[PDB]
Order: C-alpha cells, then structure tokens, then sequence
C-alpha cells in the first residue's frame, strides 16, 4: 500500500464534499478536487510524518502532490503548461505557509488511519501536542491507536510472522 | 497526377532544395478565372500544394 | 422574523437556471455566514471552527424549513470560506484588500502581466521572496 | 386598517410614489 | 407651501443621485487612464509578436519540429483561456474573440452615447418649469431600459462556461486583430452630462411662488423619468466598463500566449540544434518584449 | 469594420472582409483562418 | 535583499509604492495579532515593531517608508474587521474573489463563487443577508 498523510482539515473536506478517496493517488484527479493550499499542506504533512513505514512489506509513504505536479510539468502533453502554472502556485503557497507556521517547531501530531483499498492508507494528521524533551518517545506514546490500526490492517494481507518483525509492531509494544 | 508523375522529386534533385514543391499554375480564360479566384488568402490546394 | 424564514425569503431572489441552482444557493449561505459570525478571542482555530460549524448547521436546519439547501455541500463551502477568513487574520492579507478598503491605483494584475510576458517571477513569488529574505531580520529582533 | 376604509385615502399618493422611487434608488447606491 | 417642500426634496434627491454617480464615474476615469496607457503598450506588442509568428510559421522555418511546437502552443493557449480570472459572462466571451457578443456590446455603447442627450433634455425640462407640459422624451426611456436589461443579461456569470454558446476556446489568439481598436466607455460624456445636470438643478434652490397643479404633475413625470434613466444608464455604464476591463485582460492574455510560445521556441532549439533563422527570429522577438517592458517601466 | 460579417451563417462558411478571412466554426463561431 | 527586490518589474513611478506594499505584507505575515487583545495594545506593538524594522531600509532599493506604514496599519485594521466579521458587499467581494481565496477554493468552487459574486444583484442580496444575520445570529443556540 501507500500512506498518504493529510491534515484533518483536508480529510474532513474530502469526506464532507464527497471526493473519491480511491483516486487521490492519481495526480489528474486530486488536483481537480483539491485546492492549491490543501495540496501544499499535504506536502507539509508528509514531510512532518515522523514514522518509518515497513518498507520490507512494500508499505511506502506517498510522494507529495507537489512533486507529481512538478514532474508532469516537464512531460510533453496537452496539459503540461497548465500543470506548470499549478506548480508555481504550489511553491508560492508552500513558502507562504512555511514562513507562517515556522514557529510550530517543537510538537508532534496524532495520526488516524483511514484505509482506502489496498493501495492507499490515508493517515489523518489530527491535533498537535507540545513535545520538546524526547519528542520521539512522546510521539510513540501518543500514537498508540495509530500503530494498532496499521497493524490490524496489514495483518489482513501480510503474514503475522512478518508483521511482528516490523518497527510499527515494535512501536505498539513500546507504547503498551 | 502529382503522385504518379514523380514531379516533386524532379524539382528537388534539379534545384537542390529538399523542401521545395512545385507550384501549379491555373491557365484560364477571363470567364473561368473569375471562378477560380476565391478566398485568396488561402490560395492553397488539398494540403501542401500551392 | 425567524432567521430561517428571512434568509429563505432573500435566497428566493437569486436568478434560476436549473439544477445548478443548489450550488449557487449553498455558496451564498456559506459566504454570508462564514464571514459574518464573529470570532471569540479565547478560542484557537480548531475550536472556532467546531463552534462556527455547529451554528452554521443549525442555521441550515432552520433554512431547510423554508427553502431546500443541500446540507453537505453548504458545509463544504462554509469550511472553505471560513478557512480563508482565518488565514487572512493569521497569515498574509492580499493587497487587493488594502486597495479596496483604503491613491491606490496600479494593481497586482499590472505587474503579473509584465512578469508573465518576460516569464519571470510574479507578484506572489516576489512576496514569498520578500518574507523569506526578511525571515532572519524579524526573528532576530523583537 | 392602516389609514382607513375611505376608498379615497386608500389610494397611494403619486408624489409619495415618486419620492419612494427616489429613496429606493439612492438606497441601492449606498449599498453598492 | 407643501408643494415647495415637495419640489425641493425631489431636487435634492436627484442631485444626491448625481453626486454618487459622479464620484463613481470619476473613479472609473482614473482607472481607465491607467489602463489606456498600458493597453497601448500591450496591443503594439501583440501586433509585433503576431507578425513575427506569422513569418515564422508561414516560411516553415521551424522544420520538422513545427508539429511538436504547435502542439505545445495549443497547450499554452489552453492553460491561459482556462484562467479563472476569465469570467463565464458574455462580456468576457466578447473580449476574448467572440464576434456576435462583441457586436452587441459595441452597439449598446454607441446607443448610450446618444441617450445621454435625452437625460440632459429631461433636466432642462425641469428648468423650463421652475400649462406648459413638455412632450417628454419617454421614447428613449423605453430603449435605455431595454439596453440595461440586455447589459444585465450579458454581464451574468454562469456556473459553467458551457452555458454560453460559442464561448472562446483555446483559439482565442487567432482573433487578436479585433483588439486593435480599443473599446472606450463613455466616461467623459457621463461626467459632462451628470455635472451639467447637477449644476442645472443646483440653480433651482430658490423656487418661490405657488405652482399650478399641471406644472407639478409635469415636474413629477420628469423626475420619475430621470430617476429611471439614471438607474438604466448606471447598469449600462457598469457593463460597458466591465468590457473595457475584460478587453484589457484579453489583450494581456494574447500577449502572454505569444510570450510563452516564443519561450518554447527558444528552449526547444537550445536543447536541439538551432538554425541561424531561429536565433535571428528570437532576437527580433526579444526586442519586442524589451520594448514592451520599457513601455511599462 | 471587420465586424460586418453575416449574422447566422452556415457552419464551415468562409467570409472575407478587409483582408481578414473568417471561418464560421461550429464551436467558436467566427474565427480567423490563421 | 536587493537580489530579490530587483526582480520586481519597473512600473511607471510606482516602484517605491509596490515595494512598500510588499514589505508591509512581509512583516505582517510573521507578526501575528493575538486574538486575546483588542486593537490598541497588540496593534501598537505590531506597528512599533514594523517601524523599527524600517530602520534597515538603507539596505533596500526603493521603499516609501511613509506609505509602507500606511499599508501596514491598513492590514491590521482589515484583520480587525475580519475577526469581528464583515458583511459589506464591497469588502465581501474583495475577499471572495482574491489571490488567497483562489488557493483555498478548487477550480469548480471558484467558478461558483464567480457566478454568485458577479451577479447583477449580488450587492443588494448580500447586504440584505448581512442584516438578516447581524440581527439574528445570536438567536442560534
């Protein structure tokens, strides 16, 4: 599968508006149903995801929409230049956000897993918590219900013995 | 007639210009000429011929 | 005059086309209410959104006693407009707003046009460079 | 009623209609 | 008497209506002077750029890359015509090349310039009162209502462009020649007509004398007609001004189309093997861009 | 001047005014050939 | 500093005015207004810091410092109106169809906003809803 981290604000928009979650990995669909700021915030939320996913089980972290847009802007086609214009807007909006939320600094997020098919693992970035001393341990303890949600879902397809050897399984044990 | 005559090749080999195509001159009288001359800006044939 | 009836009476005055009517009807309610509700000073955005939406939904419940509005679509618009409002109060204020409220004549389009012709940075990219090139100064001082 | 059942008083005054139209037009300009 | 107060109240209301409109039209004139100065620069650049591409393509100087570059050019146009700044109203459809809508807008402009004379005559009629009932120019009043009605129809923005038939698609630069003749709203005529009308009413402050009922009835009709005319012309003027702004945007969009197309030619033959004609063409195009930039500067 | 074109023409019609050639395409209406 | 300032195209005599706007936004982005206070103490602090920042305009090219303060003060007052809530169609239009609003709205959402906001009777209808809400928003529990 592929984990797609998005802020709660973006997730609730998708659920309220009724945006097909299946096609959020297809660049051509997400850019039509997603605002420029939402796309930038998804990038920022991916870059703030602290956990290492079980690559040994073919569980990858999604490539941010900005990179996908940047790549398509360099590939010949009938929409290439519209995609380049979108890229420029994403960079300016992303820089605008980075200059505003730079003060966030020392905090960690709660994550909620919303499985969508076997090729997409929506990870909702919820309320922040302040964590300056050993934020790695604080993040682990806070995300207990995120770790067991991931374990429950990958045990649907992956062998139990293999999942038991992942860092995600370990994080669950360390939390409780 | 343009295809079968192989005329375009003859012009290119003789002139040396590999992007040259013959121009077809319509030799009419005074009455027919008034019907051949139309939207003169597009004074071209089916495709690349003039 | 219950709010549900007064808002419905006004919404009836929008021009009609066909089924597109529910998208423009919902949008106008989202625009008016998202921008009209005052913010409480003690709340952060997270709490202000939950409170503002709770009232917005209650308003729709009263409006839907008089005129049909798609609830889920209106909330979608409401949250988007509310986030824009929250961004403006904490974030960057567009120069069109300074211009609209306040000798201001040359507009942003006027410079974005030149940048587009020369294929250089536009106003927003320059604005991003300004703040970035200023980040160190503001952080250093107080 | 508002004013009274005399049919003559029920009739709206033309001068008041002209003033009203002027007031409604000016109100719209203040809004716009 | 109460008649004098009624007349004076109406006159103040009319002058207040003009005072609000005059300020709005002055703001329009100030903005239009800025736009007109920049619009001249844009059109010159578009005419020069259009000629340069006409020469570039008609002589087949691109060679085998012609087809590929043309596809890119279409992609550029598609990215510009879909700019959300371009509203779905028929006003912008006309500004971006549509012919039927443009003709209607021009006809409306030309008619408004003449109905303004009627507005002055209505006010002059009031001066002649303050039985002499003028025959009144209610005719042109029917027409200004129809023109304002059509202006509202044109300016309406639909949820989707598909609601407008023959809306300009990616092929909006092909009709850029229609932008040569700048569209000018009758802003100067409005200011003259409104300022003269306001001053004429200002000179009626001293009324005095009891008036006959037939004089007051005739004044009442004139006041009502002027009120309707002012609202009608306001709707028309705003729509005609919107087209002036739309035409400015359309001219900028065509210039941006040509600018981006030239950039693709430069990049394409910097990656591939350039010819001498290509470098000469690009230097000519760069001169056009430089003159444009210097004009704005 | 170049807006003297016939109203309601047939699709695919071509009409020449003031050195400008106009095709009445079905989608875009009146558009110059080049 | 000057590297990026030279990226702004020259436009008539406005070179000193557009950069004044850019600087006012650049500072106002990173000095927030704490919702806790009213428009006197947090306002004076934000303005005082802005004027102190203007002490370094000698490193810049074309900054009209008197206008830059005017723009900065306008930003703070606009934010006050937004916190309290706005209904005036002349300002609501400016917010709904703006460079910020086009980044939070999708293409389809903007198309809808552009259909309502640019309607022939929007200003009248929007004003009427502003009064309908301002008078009764408190009635909603």
């Amino acid at each position: 599968t592929q984990v797609l981290v998005m802020p709660k604000a973006v997730f609730e928009s998708y659920k309220t508006a009724g945006v097909q979650f299946n096609k959020l990995l297809d660049t051509n669909y997400i850019v039509s149903e997603t605002s420029v700021n939402d796309l930038a915030e998804i990038h920022q939320a991916l870059t703030a995801f602290p956990f290492l996913l079980p690559e040994k089980l073919d569980i990858k972290l999604a490539v941010s929409p900005i990179i996908k847009v940047a790549e398509l802007g360099e590939i010949d086609g009938p929409e290439q230049f519209k995609m380049k214009d979108l890229h420029n807007r994403l960079e300016s909006r992303l820089a605008t956000n980075e200059l505003r939320d730079a003060g966030n600094r020392n905090l960690v997020y709660d994550y909620y897993l919303y499985p969508v098919d076997e090729n997409l693992w929506v990870a909702v970035q919820q309320s922040a918590h302040i964590a300056s001393s050993d934020p790695r341990r604080v993040s682990i303890q806070l995300n207990h219900t995120f770790f067991d949600s991931m374990i429950n879902e990958m045990l649907n397809t992956r062998p139990r013995e293999s999942v038991a050897s992942t860092q995600i399984f370990t994080y669950y044990l360390e939390s409780c | 007639a343009h295809r079968d005559s192989n005329i375009e090749a003859a012009f290119r080999v003789i002139s040396g210009n590999q992007d040259e195509t013959p121009m077809y001159l319509f030799c009419s009288d005074k009455e027919i000429a008034n019907y051949l001359m139309t939207k003169g800006d597009d004074r071209t044939l089916g495709a690349y011929l003039k | 005059q219950q709010l549900g009836f007064e808002l419905s009476r006004i919404l009836k005055q929008l021009p009609n086309l066909g089924g597109s009517d529910r998208k423009t009807r919902a949008m106008l309610l989202a625009n008016a209410v998202a921008l009209q509700i005052p913010f409480e000073t003690l709340l952060d955005f997270d709490e202000q959104q939950d409170k503002a939406v709770a009232k917005f939904k209650k308003i729709l419940s009263k409006v839907n006693e008089n005129i049909a509005v798609d609830t889920k679509l209106a909330v979608t618009y409401f949250n988007n407009i509310l986030r824009i409002r929250q961004s403006l109060i904490t974030g960057i204020t567009d120069p069109c707003l300074v211009k609209a409220v306040l000798n201001d004549y040359l507009t942003v389009d006027d410079v974005n046009i030149v940048s587009a012709v020369v294929n250089g940075p536009d106003y927003n990219r320059i604005q991003a460079d300004m703040g970035n090139a200023l980040n160190q100064l503001i952080g250093s001082i107080d | 009623l508002d004013h009274g059942y005399d049919a003559t008083a029920l009739l709206e005054t033309t001068e008041d209609i002209i003033t009203g139209e002027l007031d409604d037009h000016l109100e719209s300009l203040s809004v716009e | 008497a109460t008649i004098i107060n009624t007349l004076k109240t109406w006159f103040e209301k009319l002058m207040e209506l003009f005072a609000k409109l005059i300020r709005w039209i002055s703001d329009f004139k100030k903005r239009d002077v800025v736009v007109a100065t920049r619009y001249g620069k844009i059109v010159r650049a578009v005419d020069q750029a259009r000629t340069l591409f006409q020469e570039l393509l008609v002589k087949n100087r691109l060679g085998n890359r012609k087809d590929a570059l043309l596809e890119k050019f279409d992609a550029i146009a598609q990215s510009i015509i879909d700019d959300p700044k371009i509203l779905a109203s028929r006003i912008y459809a006309a500004a971006f090349g549509s012919v039927y809508y443009q003709k209607e807008i021009i006809n409306i402009n030309n008619e408004a310039r003449t109905e303004l004379g009627t507005m002055e005559k209505l006010v002059g009629t009031i001066i002649e009162y303050v039985d002499y009932r003028a025959l009144m120019p209610i005719a042109n009043i029917r027409e200004i209502g129809k023109l304002a009605t059509r202006c509202n129809e044109l300016s309406t923005v639909y949820p989707d462009r598909s609601s407008i038939p023959d809306f300009p698609d990616k092929n909006f630069w092909k009709n850029s020649h229609l932008l040569k003749d700048r569209f000018v709203a009758p802003l100067d005529d409005l200011l003259k007509a409104y300022r003269n009308s306001s001053d004429a009413l200002r000179k009626l402050k001293q009324l005095s004398r009891n008036y006959s009922q037939e004089t007051i009835d005739a004044i009442g009709e004139s006041v009502q007609l002027i009120n309707t005319s002012l609202e009608g012309m306001r709707r028309i003027t705003d729509t005609m001004f919107e087209y002036s702004q739309a035409q400015y945007l359309a001219a900028s969009c065509v210039l941006n189309y040509y600018g981006k197309c030239a950039q693709v030619v430069s990049e394409d033959y910097k990656i591939h093997g350039f010819n001498d004609a290509i470098r000469e063409w690009q230097r000519r195009f760069d001169k056009v861009i430089d003159d444009f930039k210097r004009g704005y500067a | 001047t170049t807006k003297d074109l016939p109203t309601d023409p047939e699709p695919g019609d071509t009409y020449h005014v003031n050195g400008v050639d106009w095709i009445y395409q079905e989608d875009g209406g009146w558009v110059t050939m080049q």
